[PDB]
């Protein structure tokens, strides 16, 4: 392909298959009770509350939470 | 009346492919997903979902 | 006048294990116990197993024998102090949740 | 008098040895442990067991770590008593080792019958042949479980055991060769034997079960583990003349720290030939008498301990182009490097040269870091291939530069390596540090 | 009572000895039961709480 | 030459000589206690003879004991071929007191076991020749055989008793004889005629101690992690050329076990764990017209040909479950001494070890028993189809069959093999765990 | 399996493993002194 | 008095090759020095990084 | 005790559930989670005539 370009060295493996790192540091633990899975801030279940939307774990605003509530009833309760 | 949406699974998730799960009966501690070095990395969803009894 | 016949006793027991509970890091004191017990980590078993509860029975045990006797005595092994704790919090370990007072009648058992 | 007459002579000499004394005898203190169990669980074996199929197994999760590792073999015999030499070494042709899609290491019934030659001794060898072989004159279509145990770091020592916990992510598999044709089971030598039954194969694997924290730290914690690997090479032997001297330099494509060299001459045909055959009881087919032939061995005596019948006459390990030390006679590296080294009884045609104070044991004792060596040769000399098999005067009454006319039916030459190297795991994932 | 103290006794630094003997001890259950430990369930088995009431619970 | 090695040196070396911390040129011997050692001779009560129980009392003339040695004086019955470990025999059990308190209990067989399992290479031989006639003596031949105890305190110095911290007990020994003994008094079931009663002696090494050693045993408490054996006797599932029987054996043991241990014999055969068979040094007369499968080759009683044994598999099963998979009885047999213990275990004796080092002193591993409260051990016997006169049937079978002269192989001896405490305070002793 | 056994774990085995000291499954190797063996012939002085 | 200081290997010798010679490149040009930087941490190798005394051009 | 009804012989049922025959999720065993399921069969000798 073309020489003169950008290398493309793991850009797209930073970009988008290692961790979502605003979310790992916004939330660096674990949930520990029926969270597993979910990334979150303080112990087992203090900071989580957190969710998983179609593929990978995203952190719950209120825009993603809203809409899901809207469509799919959920309580979400931390 | 969905069941398929909850806080703690997630909405539209199914549960992880499975390869060289634990056969034992005990927790066996999910390390974090770390991928160290740039070669021979795994590509194996760790047992979030095991829940530790033992 | 007796310090010298007393002083040429040794205070240290070259013992099996010299020194057998706490002086690691591989795992705690109190998760021996639980696992001879059997049962789970809970705030009655980390308690009364601590080792600011195993270090409270050894200094009441000292110290009531100096009281009792004329004698001076050292801390027990404890292998046979956790031993006995577990025997006797099996036989007991009754409280209503209140874990003080619980803890109160298992040392007060143990101590005797 | 009496004990106490010992106690009393007591004087200058013995302030050396009981003068302000440290330790006694009387009394010992044993070490505090965790708690553990081992476990015997069978693994799965997937593809087709038969003579000289590949199978495999990954490990199973069936404990946190693992160490010993025993594959068991059904076979009957082809034959009587006599004709298979440790058949079940033979059969299970290689066993590879990998982690993570890396190979760690690999091992090949050469190996492992070298090995054995080497570094097993007395009834520990005996029971080992018990488990691989027929000892006891049994018969034609007798039938027999052998369990070949592996021989890899983790499977000598717990102190090695594989953190199968700590490889949440990564796989370990083991890779199974089982040889075409195993002498006295389904051939004898180039003849199939018709009717013979296929190998029936199950792998196991002993699982340790942690307590709790032990566990959690192996889960959690990075580990460094200083472990072994083999390197093997084939390589063509300058088979000796009849008529005189053969020498060869060849090039020894090793890397790391390596513990020993370790090799062997043989004939491919005949697993576990290293020596010539000759018509005397122990080194031939029919030997001692008219029936005879010193084309074929006895299969169940084909070792020996008579250097006549070995091919090396002397060697030396050369390093960047200088001899690392003197050359040595064929008979050196046979007898006394494993006596000073090891301990036990080589069998002829097997030799064995340390680069390491304990080359037998664990602890890493001096090792030859062929990594930082530009070009390491071994250098052979061979012995002539002039007496007369058939004839036991000319067998028995030779010289030590002279061997039998059929040494040089042993063609083929091995040379292995072993070597230290690191088994780092973090992170659930692992493989051995150096490349090369 | 018995042993009328003895302060004319040189050794009374018996710190070098261990007295407790937990042989007692070894193998027993909540009161009396008899099931040899009872080890059956691979789990934890959280603690009871076994309140000293009367014959009645309330 | 060798500094061509010393100058290799790169990063694939720091893990092992980087920042060294030890080396091996250079030995650092520790200074220990002053101690002698003192062979002294016990003086047993009661009669010596055959069938007949004596007792010796350990006398207080050293500080700490450790071997001891029973010896006998035996003269053959009959020619070289009749006896098997016949002082072995004899010695049909010993009991261990301290304080009056059983701290442990062995039997000839146990010796037989015990030998089968962790005794190895030349040791082994030695003492067999402490033991038996190897050199093919004949009949009236005299020896003097030496049986060395094997309790934990005579295998080595760190478990010596110290008699001298047990002012207030007694340590004793209490040996059977048996009634018979192959090759010396009895010949199969019949007695010889003229047999002579052995001659028997106890023999202890004392240690004696120096000032300071001396003292403090005797004024400081000692606790000692020692072994015993828990023993008991059982009958076997027969097996026949019609079935493979099957057996269910409750185990009776208690305390944290290293390891089980057991065998199936022919209790008429002192020592004998196989069938019989006419295959050279199976059966007397073994390879020839006079052969019979009735009776062992009795200097030759041991095997390690597993066609003649008689597990086929088996397993151990804890609180209803089993706790590792069936396993075949050659797994027991050759496997389980291969990866523990490193010697070569006879055909009819198994092991099944819960310790990585069962044959040492430290612990390594143990399974305690009286936590488990359904413990079994399941047995799996082998057919008895073959026809243990005939070479061809007896060496060309197949891995579940054995000898039809295998279902005299009617009892089975479960051994185990556990720690306990000894523990010796104030001039008194025993043991920790009941 | 042998969860049976780690379960089977009472106050007669405190001694043995509560508390423990060490481990059997992960050795250190002492880091040792470099050095290297060679075998060298002697000069033999007499007949 | 003074007794012979007894050297160092440097009177043995001194490796010059090294590991360079096990992966030399065979072009007259001089290749590239590449750095050892960070490719993982359980898969490196240890030869040399082989630069040319003289680079002939 | 999982149906109430009569099985022919050579027909087998094992359940994971209370109450298999009826609709409401009453303990499942989740083979999505279990990387090894085995059967285990073992037959009666065909000896009779």
């Amino acid at each position: 392909s073309d020489y003169n370009a950008p290398n493309d060295f793991m850009k797209i493996y930073y970009s988008n298959i290692v961790e979502d790192k605003k979310l790992a540091e916004k939330y660096p633990f674990f949930g520990t009770g029926p969270f597993t899975g979910l990334r979150c801030r303080k112990p087992n279940n203090v900071g989580c509350n957190t969710t998983w939307v179609s593929g990978q774990l995203v952190e719950l605003t209120p825009k993603l939470k809203e809409q899901i509530e809207c469509k799919f009833g959920i309580q979400y309760v931390k | 009346n969905f069941l398929t949406a909850t806080q703690w699974i997630g909405v539209n998730t199914q549960g992880s492919s499975l390869k060289n799960a634990n056969y034992d009966l005990r927790a066996d501690p999910i390390i974090p997903k770390a991928d160290v070095g740039p070669w021979m990395m795994s590509s194996v969803d760790p047992n979030i979902y095991q829940k530790p009894l033992f | 006048g007796n310090f010298i016949q007393n002083m040429a006793f040794p205070t240290e027991n070259p013992y099996k294990l010299s020194g057998d509970f706490g002086n690691s890091t591989l795992e705690p004191t109190v998760t021996a116990a639980l696992r001879i017990l059997h049962e789970s980590p809970a705030p009655f078993n980390t308690e009364f197993f601590s080792r600011k509860n195993v270090d409270f029975i050894q200094k009441k045990l000292i110290s009531e024998t100096k009281r009792y006797t004329s004698f001076d005595i050292g801390p027990q092994n404890e292998d046979e102090l956790i031993m006995m704790m577990a025997g006797i919090y099996v036989q007991d370990s009754t409280f209503d949740g209140n874990i003080k007072a619980g803890l109160r009648k298992l040392n007060t058992l143990v101590i005797t | 008098a009496g004990g106490l007459s010992q106690l009393v002579a007591y004087g200058a000499q013995d302030v050396y040895l009981t003068g302000n004394p440290q330790i006694t005898f009387f009394k010992t203190v044993y070490r505090r442990y965790t708690n553990f169990a081992i476990e015997s669980i069978q693994q799965t074996i997937n593809g087709s067991v038969g003579f000289g199929n590949k199978v495999s197994t990954q490990i199973s999760r069936n404990g946190d770590l693992i160490t010993d590792i025993v594959v068991e073999f059904v076979l009957t015999k082809g034959g009587n008593g006599g004709t298979t030499y440790y058949p079940a070494e033979e059969l299970l042709q290689d066993v590879e080792l990998e982690i993570g899609g890396q190979r760690i290491d690999k091992h090949y019934n050469d190996w492992f019958r070298t090995y054995d030659a080497l570094f097993r001794m007395n009834d520990d060898r005996y029971n080992y042949r018990r488990m691989t072989d027929w000892v006891n004159n049994e018969l034609v279509g007798a039938q027999k479980r052998f369990y070949v145990p592996l021989i890899f770091f983790f499977n000598q020592t717990p102190g090695l055991a594989l953190p199968l916990i700590a490889l949440q992510y990564h796989e370990v598999k083991l890779y199974f060769t089982l040889a075409s044709q195993v002498q006295g089971v389904n051939y004898n030598g180039s003849s199939a034997i018709a009717g013979a039954a296929q190998p029936t194969m199950s792998v196991w694997v002993d699982y340790i079960f942690l307590d709790t924290q032990e566990r959690t730290r192996f889960a959690q914690l990075p580990h460094e583990y200083l472990i072994e690997q083999l390197q093997f090479t084939g390589s063509e032997t300058a088979t000796p003349s009849a008529t005189t001297q053969a020498s060869q330099n060849i090039r020894l494509n090793f890397n790391h720290p390596t513990k020993y060299l370790a090799w062997n001459f043989n004939n491919p045909t005949n697993y576990g030939q290293y020596t010539a055959l000759a018509n005397i009881p122990g080194a031939c087919s029919g030997a001692g008498t008219a029936a005879a032939t010193v084309t074929t061995p006895d299969y169940g005596n084909t070792g020996t301990y008579n250097e006549q019948l070995a091919v090396l006459d002397s060697a030396k390990i050369q390093l960047n182009g200088q001899d690392r030390f003197a050359t040595r006679k064929g008979s050196y590296f046979n007898k006394v490097q494993p006596y000073q080294s090891i301990g036990g009884v080589t069998p002829a045609g097997v030799y064995l040269y340390s680069f390491a104070l304990k080359p037998a044991g664990r602890q890493p004792s001096g090792t030859c870091n062929f990594s930082r060596i530009d070009n390491a040769t071994l250098s052979l000399t061979y012995k002539t291939c002039s007496i007369d098999a058939t004839s036991p005067a000319a067998v028995l009454g030779n010289t030590e530069t002279v061997t039998a006319n059929t040494a040089t039916l042993l063609t083929a030459l091995n040379i292995y390596a072993k070597n230290y190297n690191v088994l780092r795991i973090m992170s659930g994932m692992g493989g051995l540090a150096y490349a090369n």
